[PDB]
């Protein structure tokens, strides 16, 4: 099972995902990269089955490059947050349905920052802070307990540690590296990355 | 073959300072097709003691007179009656006795304790027990329960009295949740039974419900 | 479901019960199982109610149609091939076991038996319908060649009574029919009218 | 059950001159809790409700297919629409997928754009409408929300009084079902104002 | 759901009950099977709600395209072809069981439509999860040409043993009396259940809810 | 249901909800999910009300009897190897019982988890039902050996109230128990609508 | 037993002024044909008791020979002590649901009907051992067809004679024949009052088709 | 498999087919399917072989034991209740639907349908087997109270060569069998000596 | 998946197993013990189903334990590592089959060291070196290139090293500590844990 | 089948086995599973032998007819998503197949694993087939980055060597390639028994 992790602050939004590529029983990498750059200012982080994943996540990329390429403009966090749950929710029922859970993470410079969560049967959430896949249950909790609201940035990436270093100690699953984006009015800065 | 049948009833239990109040509808289904318009499913125990079953009606004649003869064969090596807590506390045994080929019956036992106050014990199938201050197990079980825990235990109410439970006041509502669930419930209807226990014995009643 | 027919010098004979069940349940227990194609052309019907009525509905517009461009009586034969022709189009979906049976100017009264497959055989006299095996052996022991209009109508109404005694998805009443070249005789056959059998007592 | 797998419950409730509906705040895949805000009741007009209970990606689906036709039908014929016309379009909608429906089943709730008369109803799944003159409910607890509903509510019901019973009603209802909950909104629809807020629920 | 009619001296008298269940809970206790197809055509319904309601409403918006274009009064028959025809194309798929009965040039006809396909044209029938008591009391008191009153009597009683031995059953008893000169619809033409009444008040005073955040937006 | 337990050094402290649940409809807000063996022994229970209450009653019977025969109390780790040679003998049989063994005997303060399944390992932190998974984050991210008694009390309530918020079949009220030298004791019962007003 | 092979229909009984009437038609049926038109499914256990049985008649006669060999052995004692119609209802139940238990039911739905101490008895078992008594029953598709007729004159009339009764009996049967595509046209009465059982039959009733033709 | 027995005055007429089919395949065609309980008591055999066979033999050893017990003739009725004994008894697993048949001078010539379930009833005439479906009708029609021993042993003959004739697992030869007060007049009737009935031709 | 090692040199047999009890998703346990003491001399090492092992690595601990009672001598490697597939053989048709999978190592001093290795069918089969689980595919071809009948005892712990080491890189569990024991002449060693 | 691939400091060493099993029945002992695409590129095989055979076929004609519209050669990432995007649409179909694409392109020496479940992941070693397991733990173990030429030939060598040894489905000849900056050659193909002998 594959881990994302997001956490929204104040004027900034911060991600994280492991870096595994699994085969049946060995892992065939350990520096795989979860994270699809839509925009300047979005992430979309997408686990699941084998090739849907890239498969949807690229095709929402195109579009979504295409948008700014003929208007000039980019699309929001919002509205590229809905984009994408339209077309998940169009191939539902359709013959070719994408098993992909996804995290969106971006910064609106009038909206601030935002974070979105979505599941496979394409059911649009915004929260302070969302996780994804089997590491989630283990980790959802400590969040709950220490995020607020007003966390600074600093402090985001201890409490990101924290519940990183629960997986360590509670998880079945090998998950030694992760990757740590942040995204504010600046854009996406590359975080180094969280090994054990 | 199937073992087992739903025919339908609801049986409902109330707790007081000195007294006891066990009720449920007399109305025997099966499918959509009804049995018969008379069959109370309050049974009398002791002389404080009384049980309410609902689910098999197969299952509930059969535990109904093994409950009966137990009380008996415990009278005879104890010289006393089973007490409130010792018959609930038997029936969890006899219950779990059939584990794995279970009866579908929803047992509440309503009588008075050692102290003289109104005692309520509910079960689950396999014999899972509690006492509680007030329950409903049957057909109509979800819709009754949610009105027991607002009218009875002042749940989500801000400002109020928190005034003691009264026979007279317990009367009343015990008649109006069941014409509620009468009125949703298709398995419940004909007639209501209600069975007050205190200190002088026990009283029956009898309330007509709707008959479609 | 029982029907029959039977076929003489002058045309043929059909009859067949009248009850529709469902489960053990009757829904209809005067059921007219005798539908009329054309003038001359009759078809019993068996097996599923909805099946064989949108057939037979099928069939009456296109023998009408074909009948007016044609300028001319439909011959019996050709009413059995259409009715053939989507009985076996269609074998998977429909569930129809059709008997036609009339009488028309260039061979006079014949009876075709259409079964569950579709294929389509002529026959001297039919029976089909689930109440049809309690009387192979009666129909086999008791049709003579040579019957008359009056004898068919008899050996037809007695066999369908037997059938309707075993069968628990037959019963009612028995409807009768004669066609000639005249046209049809329509009749039914109520409660004391249905031949009866004794039953071996003790 | 697919129509349990996210859970939630929605209420409509009519008073003397206004109406009343409710809704879970808990948005959750099985027994786990995402978020506790997620919106079930969507504005159709000024005095125009519907409440959406059931599969949470057909909740947004059905909701924004909805916004789709009816922005349409007052542009084409500029005109508010009217609460019995929108059921009609649900429904219509509704069945349109007759064979592999959205899981949700909608509640109306609106007075009249010309003489402000209460209006309830409820669909199923494939669209069947359903008006009545006291309460609708629609969600997981369907079960409880009747119980509380037939002994609660009252006819000729003044706002105040109206928001009370619905209030009570939805509280102890999700009070006694686990996958629904998480906090309850009501929005009470007058002639000249929309009353909403949250009430103070359990939060396990 | 017991829906039945019947075929009196002068016209067709249809009736049906008013509960409405979703599973084994009464969902509606005021709901109307007595479905309108024409002036003179009146439609009852059992099985499938949806499929019920979005069934004759077609047929009724053909029939009355049919009668705009032709000019005269719809036949029974045409409304018996048109349902049978689109209920045996969806293969059962529609479960759409009704009670067709109305009065045109030909007399009165009452027709019994199944799911499937299937029609049967009787003197009186009856439909849905109650049928077989409605049955009973039709096939021990049904008579050939009854005055109007006699067959609303009988139709009441039909209806009225479903609704008191089935389960699925209840309410109050809708019928429709239609004939050469009239339809009179009789909602509800009996109500042989009520509600008991209320031993305690419950009402719950303003201030026992605790709210959190209230907002208030004004209207024009 | 959610249940915890871990030693510290003054005990160990056992904290779990009071919900029962018949699918989707909430039975009961005020189950007993802590069984009191005996005076120095306590035990857990999580899965199947019936299953986890009649074997833990059967297993007190035994500890009662075997310490009539022996004049002393039975251990934590000879009661729990009784529980789990009960259990096994059903094995497949559909038993779902998933208890938490603690006391405090010759070898100090006790804690070991035993199921249906066949398990019986003894640990310093266990965490068992549905809402385990949530317990155990905030549970490790605080807990210490060193604990101060009022700290482990907090820890233990914190831990099952973040569970309850989560878990849909968890709720109610937090009841908490304490192992001591002495015996164990009811330290506290708080609802959790309650708990919430607190933290937050 | 797990698939039942020959089997009757319904059985019809109601209570009157001073006793229990009993019908149930005589037909054996093999699937959907039937196979045996003369047998009897009504039985008379002793001078108070009678007992009816639909559903297979392999084990209707299983336990037609078991009560009636108890029936002898407590006649046998002479000690002015017999089983009134409502012992043999419990012991019925009990031995119904004893079988169901070990998943090896008496595929039977019985119907007791019987007359002690100036008083009528009317029982119903059926294979699960759900067991109550009530003014009229109806078994099989007799519950759906005749219990509606048998309830609605009940509820007017509750106390009927003996007249009223067996007439009343007699629109069921005749509706029976109509609508019950298992059931036949030959049935069997059976009434017990304080002179005993009196089993009547092979009867008919009149049927009527005037809307063959309409 | 086509089994039939009637009774008149004497004794009892019994009869037969002689198929043994596997499948489409006819391991036997000359199989004796009437069983000799006792000097008076024989009984036909259907369903399945290896299970009438059992049934037949424990019965056979039970009632020769019984009968010299009792140093008397044994009944007809005590053979039919030694054969609903083991057939209600394992009637789960045994797969048989006896029809005994016999004289006794008690009761004289009896004939006892047992069929599958293990249910037991007297009657005048009884049919059993695959085949006797198609027969129910003809032996309906066709049978009248007083007939004689000739007379019934014609009208089995023509039974059961109606139902062989329809029947896939009938065929063969007819083995008949009256029994009386003297003894049993055992007789098989081959090829041409089967009652024939036209086939209708066109 | 659990996982066992084992690896006999010229006159000592090294062993090794993961500490890790897991339900479900969760490491309940980091420092869990699956080897068992039959005798001075005798280590078995069980691995498989929840209450399978305990249960019968346990009755034949007590019985090999009762032989030494009453003989004076213990019982030896091969007759213990027959004795035990004997007992699970006789369970495989019965009505309680013990579904487990291990290792039995021990020392005698006139066979020398000892190996063993059954499957949960019971097939008894010695081996120079063997492993079991679903680490054993990544890790019984390391073995297969460096072992060698002459090892030395502190080669062979380097040469496990390896085997772990290629546990942390490749397979999707999670087990980070290791069992390391020796038997020898002495007796049973207790080695430090291999941790990570 | 056992196929292994990795891209030290002097281009990418690809080695593969040579047996090919319909069932338990040894089809073949000298099956390919080595394609050559053109001169700079190069596939493996895994799984479904027609599967493999046939869309590796259809890789390199349509490598071919990029190569003449754009008049130069196709990069190791463009051809495997190609690949990647072709078996994309019979997924769930029951295509199985598991192949590496080797090659030296713009960006140096590249290695893609693309398989018919739809992933197609960059990497320096990795290895696909029934004995894939146990080439990863020799593999791992003697890997350098640094590696001499003669060096990871022996590695290769072993690697594929240890895999038939173990791996019931894997035997035959390794052959062996190594792609260059002016293309792959052909290295060796040696026997398994003779490798025996060698190490051993």
């Amino acid at each position: 099972m594959e881990y994302l992790i997001g956490i929204q602050g104040p004027d900034y939004v911060l991600v994280a995902s492991d870096r595994v590529a699994a085969s049946n029983i060995v892992q065939m990498k350990d520096d795989h990269d979860k994270m699809f750059k839509m925009s300047e200012k979005i992430l979309l982080l997408c686990v699941g089955e084998a090739g849907d994943t890239v498969q949807f996540a690229e095709y929402i990329q195109k579009n979504v490059q295409l948008y700014k390429m003929r208007n000039g403009y980019e699309l929001s966090p919002t509205a590229a947050a809905n984009f994408t749950r339209r077309n998940l929710a169009d191939c539902l029922r359709s013959r070719t349905p994408y098993h992909v859970n996804l995290l969106l993470a971006g910064y609106d410079e009038h909206e601030g920052p935002a974070l979105y969560y979505m599941d496979y049967l394409a059911a649009l959430a915004k929260a302070p802070f969302a996780a994804h896949g089997y590491g989630a249950f283990l980790t959802l909790s400590i969040l709950d307990r220490y995020y607020t609201p007003t966390i600074s940035r600093e402090r985001a990436v201890e409490l990101l540690r924290k519940c990183l270093e629960e997986l360590q100690k509670r998880f079945i699953l090998n998950l030694p590296t992760f990757s740590v984006r942040v995204i504010d009015k600046d854009g996406i800065h590359n975080l180094e990355n969280i090994a054990f | 073959f199937s073992p087992y049948a739903f025919n339908g009833g609801t049986v409902l239990a109330i707790a007081g300072e000195d007294f006891s109040i066990v009720a449920s509808d007399t109305r025997l289904s099966e499918g959509f097709s009804i049995h018969t318009r008379d069959s109370p499913k309050c049974y009398k125990l002791t002389d404080k003691t009384v049980i309410g079953c609902s689910g098999f009606h197969g299952d509930c004649l059969t535990l109904t007179k093994i409950i009966e003869a137990r009380l008996k064969m415990y009278k005879h090596s104890n010289n006393k009656a089973m007490t409130t807590g010792a018959i609930a506390a038997m029936l969890s045994t006899i219950l779990y006795s059939r584990r794995f080929f279970p009866y579908y019956v929803y047992n509440i036992i309503g009588g008075l304790d050692e102290e003289g106050k109104g005692a309520v014990y509910s079960f689950d199938p396999v014999g899972s027990y509690q006492r509680d201050s007030f329950k409903a197990g049957g057909s109509a079980s979800a819709m009754l329960q949610p009105l027991l825990d607002n009218q009875v235990g002042f749940k989500n109410m801000q400002n109020v009295e928190h005034v003691p439970l009264t026979l007279d006041r317990a009367m009343r509502l015990v008649k109006d949740v069941f014409i509620s669930a009468a009125e949703r419930d298709v398995y419940t209807g004909d007639a209501l039974r209600i069975c007050i226990v205190t200190k002088e014995g026990i009283r029956e009643e009898t309330v007509p419900l709707r008959k479609d | 479901t029982t029907i029959m027919a039977v076929q003489f010098n002058g045309g043929v004979v059909l009859g067949a019960d009248s009850r529709t069940t469902t489960g053990s349940y009757i829904a209809n227990r005067v059921t007219d199982k005798l539908t009329p194609i054309h003038d001359h052309i009759f078809c019993c019907r068996s097996g599923s109610a909805a099946d064989t009525q949108a057939v037979a509905d099928a069939v009456t517009y296109q023998l009408g149609f074909h009948s007016i461009e044609l300028n001319e009586p439909p011959l019996v034969h050709t009413a059995a091939s259409l009715f053939k022709e989507m009985c076996y189009r269609y074998r998977e979906d429909l569930m129809a076991g059709i008997i036609i049976a009339g009488w028309d100017p260039q061979e006079g009264g014949q009876v075709y038996s259409v079964p569950m497959g579709g294929m389509m055989v002529r026959q001297s006299f039919a029976i089909g319908g689930s109440g049809s095996s309690y009387i192979y052996g009666y129909v086999d022991a008791t049709y003579r060649e040579g019957m008359t209009k009056d004898e068919c109508l008899q050996f037809t109404a007695n066999a369908l009574a037997l059938a309707m005694e075993r069968d628990g998805s037959s019963g009612g009443v028995i409807r009768l029919a004669a066609i000639q070249e005249s046209g049809v005789e329509r009749q039914v056959l109520l409660g004391d009218q249905i031949p009866k059998f004794t039953i071996a007592t003790l | 059950s697919i129509m349990s797998y996210n859970g939630g419950a929605v209420m409509a409730m009519k008073g003397k001159n206004c109406v009343a509906i409710a809704a879970d705040r808990r948005f959750g895949i099985q027994a786990q809790m995402v978020t506790t805000d997620f919106q079930k009741i969507f504005p159709m007009g000024d005095r125009l409700y519907i409440g959406l209970a059931g599969l949470a990606t057909d909740v947004q689906t059905v909701a924004q297919r909805l916004k789709f036709r009816l922005n349409l039908y007052e542009l084409k014929e500029g005109r508010q629409i009217k609460p019995y016309t929108l059921m009609s379009m649900v429904a219509n909608l509704l069945y349109e997928k007759r064979f592999g429906p959205y899981y949700t089943e909608p509640v109306i709730a609106g007075l009249d754009p010309k003489t402000f008369k209460p209006f309830i109803c409820s669909l199923d799944l494939i669209g069947c409408p359903m008006v009545t003159d006291d309460f609708v409910v629609s969600g997981t607890c369907s079960e409880q929300m009747y119980g509380m509903c037939e002994s609660l509510w009252e006819p000729n019901m003044d706002p105040e009084h109206l928001f009370e019973t619905i209030s009570q009603a939805m509280l102890n209802a999700v009070d006694r079902d686990a996958v629904s909950g998480m906090g309850v909104i009501v929005h009470v629809i007058e002639k000249d104002k929309i009353t909403t807020r949250t009430l103070k629920a359990r939060m396990d | 759901t017991t829906i039945a009619g019947v075929v009196y001296k002068d016209g067709i008298v249809l009736g049906a009950d008013t509960r409405a269940t979703e599973g084994m809970v009464v969902a509606d206790k005021n709901c109307s099977k007595i479905h309108f197809i024409s002036p003179n055509i009146y439609c009852c319904g059992a099985g499938t709600a949806a499929d019920t309601d979005m069934t004759t409403q077609l047929i009724s918006s053909n029939l009355e395209l049919h009668s705009l274009t032709t000019g005269r009064l719809p036949r029974v028959v045409t409304a018996n072809r048109m349902l049978k025809q689109m209920l045996f194309r969806y293969q059962g798929y529609i479960g759409a069981a009704l009670v067709l009965g109305g009065v045109d040039v030909t007399g009165p006809h009452l027709y019994s439509i199944y799911p499937h396909g299937s029609t049967d044209k009787l003197p009186y029938v009856t439909m849905g999860s109650g049928s077989l008591a409605a049955m009973a009391v039709f096939e021990d008191k049904f008579r050939p040409d009854m005055e109007e009153e006699e067959a609303k009597k009988l139709v009441s009683e039909a209806i009225a043993a479903g609704i008191f031995n089935d389960l699925g059953s209840g309410s109050n008893i809708d019928l429709c009396v239609i004939s050469k000169s009239k339809l009179d619809f009789l909602r509800p033409f009996s109500v042989p259940n009520k509600k008991g009444t209320r031993l305690g008040r419950y009402r719950c005073e303003k201030g026992t809810t605790a709210v959190l955040t209230e907002k208030v937006t004004p209207l024009e | 249901t959610t249940t915890l337990a871990f030693k510290f050094l003054h005990g160990v402290i056992v904290a779990a909800d009071s919900r029962a649940t018949a699918g989707a409809y909430i039975a009961s807000q005020t189950v007993k999910k802590v069984i009191e063996i005996n005076p120095y022994l306590l035990g857990t229970m999580a899965g199947g009300a019936a299953d986890c209450s009649f074997w833990e009653r059967l297993l007190a019977r035994q500890c009662r009897i075997y310490e009539l025969r022996n004049k002393e109390r039975i251990s934590v780790a000879a009661a729990s190897k009784l529980l789990a040679n009960m259990v096994y003998q059903y094995k497949g049989m559909g038993l779902s019982m998933g208890t938490m063994i603690c006391g405090w005997d010759k070898r100090g303060p006790g804690l070991y988890y035993v199921d249906s399944e066949g398990n019986r390992i003894s640990g310093t932190a266990f965490s068992v039902g549905s809402g385990s998974v949530y317990a155990y984050g905030v549970m490790d991210r605080g807990y210490s050996y060193d604990l101060k008694v009022e700290e482990a009390y907090d820890l233990a309530r914190r831990a099952i109230y973040q569970a309850t918020y989560r878990d849909a079949y968890s709720g109610g009220a937090v009841n908490l128990y304490h192992v001591r030298e002495d015996g164990w004791i009811r330290v506290s019962s708080d609802n959790v609508a309650d708990l919430h007003d607190k933290y937050s | 037993t797990q698939n039942p092979m020959v089997t009757g229909t319904s059985v019809l009984g109601v209570k009157f002024d001073g006793g229990v009437v009993i019908a149930a038609d005589m037909l054996g049926s093999y699937g959907s044909l039937a196979r045996f038109r003369n047998i009897s499914r009504i039985m008379r256990v002793n001078d108070s008791t009678m007992l009816g049985a639909s559903g297979d008649y392999a084990d209707f006669q299983y336990l037609k020979q078991v009560l009636g060999q108890m029936v002898i052995d407590e006649e046998l004692l002479g000690d002015g002590h017999s089983y009134s119609p409502r012992a043999i209802h419990s012991w019925l139940t009990r031995a119904m649901y004893s079988r169901r238990s070990k998943m090896n039911p008496l595929w039977n739905t019985m119907v007791i009907g019987g007359y002690a101490d100036g008083e009528s008895f009317l029982g119903y078992v059926d294979m699960l051992g759900v067991a109550y008594e009530a003014p009229s029953l109806a078994t099989g598709y007799g519950a759906y067809l005749a219990q509606p007729l048998l309830r609605e004159v009940l509820e007017k009339q509750p106390v009927l004679s003996q007249t009223e009764a067996r007439e009343l009996v007699e629109r069921c049967m005749r509706v029976l024949y109509y609508r019950d595509a298992r059931s036949y046209n030959r049935f069997q009465i059976a009434t017990v009052t304080e002179k005993g059982v009196e089993i009547e039959g092979p009867l008919s009733a009149q049927t009527n088709w005037d809307i063959a033709h309409m």
